[PDB]
């Protein structure tokens, strides 16, 4: 799943899993 | 010899099998970014719609196929490839999600290359 906090924080996809 | 009339119907049966494989839990570790539409606003990807004209994902493809919205295998394959090529346009080439896309696309293209 996406790390939504970090995806929003840098405006690029960050994977959480 | 005799004529036939069912090329289209067997093509789409093949397509459901490919999509079923793509959705199989066996691939979940790299398929999950493609299950659902990119949630552009929630994820804060404010540039996504500047780069991507036509978003696509496997849930949408599944809905279209089950609603008979593909004429043939070519139309189904075009949406599958659109979802992957969107990924490759939007994300940097060394991004983890691009590697996941290329791996899942191998699953699709291997089977899509075969005669039905
Ligand atoms: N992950």
């Amino acid at each position: 799943w996406y790390d939504v906090f970090l995806t929003r924080k840098y405006g690029k996809k960050k994977v959480a899993c | 010899g005799p004529l036939g009339s069912s090329k289209v119907s067997e093509q789409l049966k093949c397509c459901s099998g490919i999509l079923k494989e793509m959705f199989a839990k066996k691939h979940a570790a790299y398929a999950w970014p493609f299950y659902k539409p990119v949630d552009v606003e929630a994820l804060g990807l404010h540039d996504y719609c500047d780069i991507i004209k036509h978003p696509m994902d496997m849930s949408t493809i599944k809905s279209k196929l089950e609603a008979r919205e593909y004429r043939d295998a070519q139309e189904f394959g075009a949406d599958v490839r659109l979802m992957f090529s969107n990924c490759y346009k939007y994300n940097p080439p060394d991004h983890e999600v691009v590697a996941m896309a290329r791996k899942l696309q191998d699953v699709f293209e291997m089977r899509f290359a075969k005669m039905p």
